[PDB]
């Protein structure tokens, strides 16, 4: 535990990226969180939504 | 005035099958729609058929092929005949009559037959 | 919160609720909360799990 | 840079201008080789229908579903899809499709819809919050109407709570009334749960029987079994394609993996959820994706 | 035709510890190199799981309930186990779900089977007793796949029930102990998902008598209950779950 | 006036802690602040949202 400084500032980059990646997952209520499947499945009035 | 007679019951072999009547008078049969019910000594009721003017029988899921509800028109009668009689249909049966217009309210009823099944 | 040393040293943990009175919930009551599975000690010590309030937690069985 | 900068003199220095990405090349659409037709006639050209009480819930899998010949026919008055839509019903995978056909009358099939209520919502038939699928409705007056009255048809008129939702109540029970208990006749007479529709052909539009069949989906969390009529593409590797496997969509390469798949496993999800890997249908094989190039000019 | 067994000896079923037992693979996606949390059906660790045997006299075949789902352990030698009976009320009223694995095939039938109170298979010293039902009228769903199957053998299943669809796990595992369940991990795979859509409130398990009255031979079988909870699944390089940790065991595990 | 500039880290941190609270009581266009009311009031399509 000598070099945590630099250990906590790499962690933290590391964790914010980890943490930006997995909000990729949440649908933020729309009915997927995949863009793909919502081109696909619906028209544009409500795809738009 | 409205009455609703019912015939058939007594006390029969296990097997042997039986012709319940539901006789109605003082209203015009048509429009009416009329059920069969029946209740064990110490159980509650049990609801047996419909039966419309169509002639569209809907028979409850519980018990399947024992009975066969008919009805007649000529004469405003109610017919059921009941085939391969267990031991469990000692009962007393009801004949009920609800309108077609308005919220299932099965009105008068029957006095009740009694079915006596032994061997 | 969960008070642990390293997984490599031990599994015994303590668990502190914090603003809970002890008997709203090994049982000791601090100011920062209830703190559940730690022995309290009146040895003064350097701190290794702070606490708060002045308590602090280490192993040696967890002490507070 | 001129144009990024907002100035027609740039000074000396390194500017991050645009995003490069290399597009696609072509499309490769890869579906099960399997060419069975649905049995859609089996459902929508039955000669019978069950009442809405006891609704009629069909399994259809393991065949090719060719949805265009629904939409474009012209008998269905009613067709309103929820969470899909009627054009791109062709070109999805769909596993788990249940077809559920009853009969109601004309007004009541606004009832047919997630968050409706009524007497078929909440005691005869009761969709999800989340449903995904098609209810299509059509009048059947010169089919299930008889000039006497047709009585083959009922409704559940009371139930003690609401249904849940894709729940079947063939359950005929007596029900009491309120302060006499059912013991007999000796109380207030005794209410019947199932009404019959008084269908006659001389009744008004809202009145007549309507048919309804509603198709319900779940969106590819299995191996998928009813997919739609487009024509199987061959593979290609090592370049960047905007594939569609199954009803999944994307672009990337797809390259020889060294993944060892168990047999049930089908695909492979990276933290972000997006699809890394994927069992192509036909050749069962193992195909890694990879994102295309992309970076910063 | 069903014949009442009246030889056997009244002992109450036992308990014991389920250990880290009754993982599954949660779903068909590969993951690898990764923690991966999961909220599903899973049964907890360290769990009161009960014990029933098969010894000559005991011939534990009990009513059970099914919950929301059910963890099958089984320290079989020899093949007296041979399938599994689902349903409500397991008569002609209610559709009930056979599950067999005979001498030749495993067979799955949905029908109103008219069950016998003590469904058996019998091997005499072949095969040639089955009373396992007196009727069946209506059935809606056929299945027949591949056989699935000191005590030598291990067996986990898990029978889930969601949607319609009844999803059986399994894992087949050589061990060496004699009494009770090793203490270790082994994930379940998936074996296979049934389109049944039927209603499941109770199950049986189908044994084997041995004849030469009857006689049971050598087996134990374990029952363990399904609960909605999280783990948190560690999966290698090679996308096999090693490591399983239950979120809601003790605050360590949290 | 001495020690002001303690108070004013006093003061903005419970202003602060006011300020959050307060917050609660405005429905940001919905027709109440209290999700109770609007889960006894109406129905959950509507409720959702
Ligand atoms: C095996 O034992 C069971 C339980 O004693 C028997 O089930 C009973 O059989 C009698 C005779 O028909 C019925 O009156 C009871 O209602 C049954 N009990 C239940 C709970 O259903 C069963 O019949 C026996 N097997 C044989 C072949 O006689
Ligand atoms: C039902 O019959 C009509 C009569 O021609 C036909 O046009 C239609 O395609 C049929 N529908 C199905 C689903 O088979
Ligand atoms: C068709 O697909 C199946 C998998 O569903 C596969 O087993 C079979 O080999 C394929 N047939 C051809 C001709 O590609
Ligand atoms: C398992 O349950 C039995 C009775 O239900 C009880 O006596 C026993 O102590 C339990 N075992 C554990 C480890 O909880
Ligand atoms: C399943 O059966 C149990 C008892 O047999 C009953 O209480 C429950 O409501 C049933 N569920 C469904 C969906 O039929
Ligand atoms: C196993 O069960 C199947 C299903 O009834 C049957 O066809 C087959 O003959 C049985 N085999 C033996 C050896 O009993
Ligand atoms: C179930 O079987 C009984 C007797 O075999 C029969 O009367 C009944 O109609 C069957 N149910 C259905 C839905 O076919
Ligand atoms: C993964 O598989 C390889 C064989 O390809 C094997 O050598 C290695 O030990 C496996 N990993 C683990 C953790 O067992």
């Amino acid at each position: 535990s000598a070099l945590g400084k630099l250990q906590d500032v790499v962690n933290q980059n590391a964790q914010a990226l980890n943490t930006l990646v997995k909000q990729l997952s949440s649908n933020f209520g729309a009915i997927s969180s995949v863009l793909n499947d919502i081109l696909s499945r619906l028209d544009p009035p409500e795809a738009e939504v | 005035e409205v009455q609703l007679v019912e015939s058939g019951g007594g006390v029969v072999q296990p097997g042997r099958s039986l012709r319940l009547s539901c006789a109605a008078s003082g209203f015009t049969f048509s429009s009416y729609a009329m059920h069969w019910v029946r209740q064990a000594p110490g159980k509650g009721l049990e609801w047996i058929g419909n039966i419309y003017h169509d002639g569209s029988t809907f028979y409850n899921p519980s018990l399947k092929s024992l009975v066969t509800i008919s009805r007649d028109d000529s004469t405003n009668t109610l017919y059921l005949q009941m085939n391969s009689l267990r031991a469990e249909d000692t009962a007393i049966y009801y004949c009920a009559r609800v309108w077609l217009y308005g919220s299932g309210y099965m009105d008068v009823w029957g006095k009740g037959t009694l079915v006596t099944v032994s061997s | 919160s969960v008070i642990t040393p390293g997984t490599n040293t031990s599994n015994q943990v303590a668990v502190l609720y914090q603003g809970v009175n002890c008997t709203e919930v090994n049982v000791f009551q601090t100011r920062a909360g209830c703190l559940i599975g730690a022995e309290h000690v009146n040895n003064s010590y350097e701190c290794d799990i702070p606490i708060g309030a002045g308590i602090c937690a280490s192993y040696q069985s967890i002490i507070a | 840079t001129k144009c990024t900068l907002k100035s027609f003199t740039v000074e000396k220095g390194i500017y991050q201008t645009s995003n490069f990405r290399v597009q696609p090349t072509e499309s490769i659409v890869r579906f099960p080789n399997i060419t069975n037709l649905c049995p859609f006639g089996e459902v929508f050209n039955a000669t019978r229908f069950a009442s809405v009480y006891a609704w009629n819930r069909k399994r259809i899998s393991n065949c090719v579903a060719d949805y265009s010949v629904l939409y474009n026919s012209a008998s269905f008055s009613t067709f309103k899809c929820y969470g899909v839509s009627p054009t791109k019903l062709n070109d999805l995978c769909f596993t788990n499709v249940y077809a559920d056909s009853f009969v109601i009358r004309g007004d009541e099939v606004r009832q047919i819809a997630p968050g409706q209520t009524g007497k078929i919502a909440d005691y005869n038939y009761k969709l999800p919050d989340d449903f995904t699928g098609c209810v299509i409705a059509w009048n059947s007056n010169n089919l299930d109407s008889k000039v006497g009255g047709n009585y083959n048809y009922l409704y559940r008129l009371f139930r003690k709570s609401n249904l849940k939702p894709f729940e079947r109540d063939i359950s005929t029970e007596i029900y009491q009334a309120g302060s006499t208990p059912c013991n007999g006749v000796e109380g207030f007479n005794c209410y019947f749960p199932l009404q019959s529709y008084g269908f006659q052909p001389t009744n008004g539009v809202g009145y007549q029987p309507y048919r309804v069949v509603v198709l319900s989906f779940e969106l590819l969390h299995a191996p998928a079994t009813v997919c739609g009529p487009k024509k199987s593409t061959n593979l290609v590797k090592n370049k960047c394609v905007n594939f569609n496997f199954n009803g999944l969509t994307g672009t990337g390469v797809l390259t020889e993996s060294n993944k060892k798949f168990l047999p049930f496993q089908q695909f492979g999800r990276d933290i972000a959820d997006t699809t890394d890997a994927v069992r192509d249908p036909q050749t069962l094989e193992i195909l890694d994706i990879t994102p295309c190039s992309f970076g910063g000019v | 035709q069903c014949v009442n067994l009246t030889t056997r000896t009244q002992l109450p079923p036992a308990y014991t510890n389920s250990f880290t037992r009754g993982v599954y693979y949660p779903d068909k996606v590969f993951r690898s190199s990764v923690l991966h949390s999961t909220q599903d059906l899973f049964l907890p660790f360290f769990s009161n799981v009960t014990w029933f045997h098969a010894i000559h006299k005991r011939f534990d075949n009990p009513v059970l309930p099914f919950n929301d789902g059910v963890y099958f352990a089984s320290t079989e030698k020899s093949n007296i186990i041979r399938g599994w009976i689902f349903g409500t009320t397991l008569d002609s009223k209610t559709q009930s779900l056979l599950i067999v694995n005979n001498a030749t095939n495993v067979v799955i039938k949905v029908c109103e089977f008219q069950f016998c109170n003590d469904p058996f298979l019998g091997v005499y010293y072949m095969e040639s007793e089955f009373r396992v039902y007196s009727s069946a009228n209506n059935c809606t769903f056929e299945y027949v796949s591949q056989p699935f199957l000191n005590f030598k053998n291990l067996r986990e299943f898990v029978f889930k029930n969601i949607d319609g669809y009844f999803k059986i796990y399994s894992k087949h595992t050589p061990i060496n102990l004699v009494r009770d369940l090793p203490q270790g991990f082994s994930a379940l795979e998936p074996l296979v998902d049934l389109p049944i859509g039927i209603n499941i409130t109770r199950f049986q398990t189908l044994l084997a008598l041995h004849r030469s009255g009857w006689t049971a031979g050598a087996a134990a079988y374990y029952v363990g209950y399904l609960q909605p909870r999280t783990f948190l699944l560690k999966y290698n390089e090679n996308g096999t779950i090693t490591d399983a940790v239950d979120c809601a065991l003790d605050p360590l595990s949290e």
